[PDB]
């Protein structure tokens, strides 16, 4: 067989039959906002009996922002380490250093792409 | 020419999807791809056939963007494409997709595996010009075990103000383009 | 075996640029390469009147030339501002854009048929770079029995002030082109 | 013969000769502003006699202006002919509605295009 | 033997700042033979700090200088290449015409010019920013060597800085045709 | 010998190596700004004793401005008479003409370019 398995990463190619049979091949591709990496499966068949085999959406990631280098004496922490989509980047000013301009950027997804929403602040030497 | 071109062919039916959620083509999307030394010349014009799709430039701002996949052949893999309907040529394809040592395949997107540049969209009432940014992503992101090669093209309107008032069919100037090619 | 079709290298004053004009005041060099289903296009001019390099005193300025072929896709060199035929660099037919690609059309004038872009031109002075609109009408209209093939260049300045103050020698940064091709 | 007649809509190709002879063959192309379209004669020949054959410009029309779909709960109805430069057309204003910019455009002649002096009107819900 | 080109991802492989002695420039070219003209693909990317910091400023500026001899081979001393160019596989047949874009002791033709806009992504958005291309074809010449010369120059210059911090210099593919000699 | 001479026009091709042997050839290249004339001298080479053979920088030529028409009613005229940079060009108005903007430009050298300091002037009818 029925209704191939659901995923949160990755989505059912073409129309879904209500009845699959014995052999036949089901394919999947990785949702808006998720990109493949190899080699992990990402189709599953019809097995001897009338399940699918096993299948995750291992091979599916979240979209992640560019890498961001410390600022010039300063120091660029991700505020939850992840440089992935919807997690932000924290910014700090070292000693005898001042940030200027935004001392935390969010990694928004807008389309398929995830980019940062600013520029990288400054550290200014008081 | 022993095979030199592969495309969509001239003056083609509805044969892609531009709206995100439907089954029906509304897009007739020409694409040219030409075999040159080590490089491929590219031309690509795109022309709406849908209403939704010819309203998309009564906004202020509007975007298109069409993915093609390919197997590791060089065929359009027609499911996970934009584009439903398969190259062919003008008489392996593998000799026309974009080199994977030129534009890999990563896992972060190369500034390098874009191309860049400025097409035109003509109003319906005085022909004035529109800019349209055309931007073209050679692989770098794969969504299947069956991607071999992919190509993105992305449309993308952004105007003090809406070019149109009512609906009318969207058609983007020929935008001329060139990459390194497999082999 | 036949390559390329175009005016040749450095070329004499070869076409009319001034509407109603008695001499060639215009060197037009084009080049067009057959390659594949497409054909390469290459195009700069060069002004040769002194009414045509004064083109730009103005804050904005137009030209536009119009080459005719016949069904074999030889210049009709009688309608055309271009005044000189075009050669081999050794039927042209081949050259020509598709009529299925670019059509006649009686009512619309398909967009379909614009190629669209933007060249530049160096001032005299300061060498620094004015913008001028390109635009390439394939085929669309024709004007009289004989015409089978048309190409139609049209550069147009429009800047918040005129480039130069005195006449000097109007050229256009090259630009690139291509279109589908007929094909015997 | 002499001088080839003169029309509205084509000219002559080529320098006019003082004189023509007997089954010689004058050529003629549209003017700045039209278009051709077959398969209408667009030429005339010196006949056994010394004037010249029938012939008219009917093969020449003028230039037309882009069609103009009806306003959205409006309608766009022309005022004399095909769309073609020299004429105009008027937009009315459905029930319940009310326009907005220009009641009337113009489809005049720029250069070699015929295009619309302006930008089609809104049709307003009150 | 169809392709001239510095080879696909290849190594640090020019000289972008003057007084270097360590290629900080990974050049991207090819040139390919079609007809009568040579079809052109350049990019580039920024491998030193220096380079990789021109972009905090509001505008810099990048000029690449390649200088052949009469066969057609990279002058490796005097040009800001350091690394001959090599076929897909003379190579006098790659190089741009003499008749074309000659080479002048009075003037600078603006004719020998070839200008256009690629673009650079930023690193924190992906935002786009114009850079400024320009290739002098021949021209000038600064040795008794000198028999062709191809010149690259971008250009930043922006309201205000693209980059805060030091990122990965790299300049979209900017696409170019000439009229090539032809050896004879 | 030792660090081979240096001029104004050219400089040297190559790392300057601290002692060159006897009979070692050393090449020049002009400078940003300079362009090269045949077929005068660009190389030296180290002779039978310790000194290196003639040589000057007369290969290389100054970078030259652009031609500049004398402006419609007026005259321009080089004033130190040169077009290489460094020198500049005088503007004078005729009979019944007066000049607006800048009587004087000069040939800067900008880069590796020769260029104005400014757009010609006009010449006004009173
Ligand atoms: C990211 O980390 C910051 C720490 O300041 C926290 O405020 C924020 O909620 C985190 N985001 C998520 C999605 O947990």
């Amino acid at each position: 067989c029925e209704e191939p398995p659901t995923f949160e990463a990755m989505e059912l190619i073409g129309k879904p039959k209500p009845y699959y049979e014995i052999g036949e091949r089901v394919d999947y591709k990785c949702k808006k906002g998720y990109f493949y990496i190899p080699p992990l499966a990402t189709h599953t068949i019809c097995d001897r009996n009338h399940t699918w085999l096993p299948v995750s959406d291992d091979a599916c990631y979240r979209e992640t922002c560019p890498y961001i280098r410390d600022p010039l004496n300063g120091q660029a922490v991700p505020a939850n380490g992840t440089y992935e989509f919807g997690y932000q980047m924290h910014f700090i000013c070292n000693e005898g250093y001042y940030l200027i301009g935004e001392e935390i950027l969010y990694c928004e997804l807008k389309g398929s792409v995830a980019i940062w929403s600013g520029k990288p602040p400054i550290c200014e030497k008081v | 020419d022993s095979i030199n071109t592969l495309w969509t062919g001239i003056k083609p039916p509805p044969n892609c999807q531009i709206v995100e959620n439907t089954d029906t083509n509304d897009g007739k999307l020409t694409l040219v791809l030409v075999k040159n030394g080590g490089l491929v010349n590219g031309y690509v014009s795109l022309v709406g056939v849908s209403d939704t799709v010819n309203q998309m430039f009564t906004q202020k701002s509007a975007t298109i963007q069409l993915r093609l996949y390919f197997d590791s052949s060089g065929n359009l893999l027609t499911d996970e494409s934009n584009l439903k309907i398969p190259l062919k040529n003008k008489s392996s394809s593998k000799a026309f997709m974009p080199s994977t040592t030129a534009y890999p395949f990563n896992t972060t997107r190369d500034s390098e595996n874009y191309i860049h540049g400025i097409c035109y969209y003509m109003t319906s009432y005085d022909r004035s010009l529109v800019p349209l940014n055309i931007s073209i992503m050679l692989n770098s992101r794969t969504i299947s075990s069956n991607v071999a090669y992919a190509i993105q093209f992305e449309w993308n309107l952004n105007a003090k103000e809406s070019p149109e008032s009512n609906i009318a069919t969207l058609t983007t100037s020929p935008f001329f383009f060139s990459y390194i090619r497999e082999d």
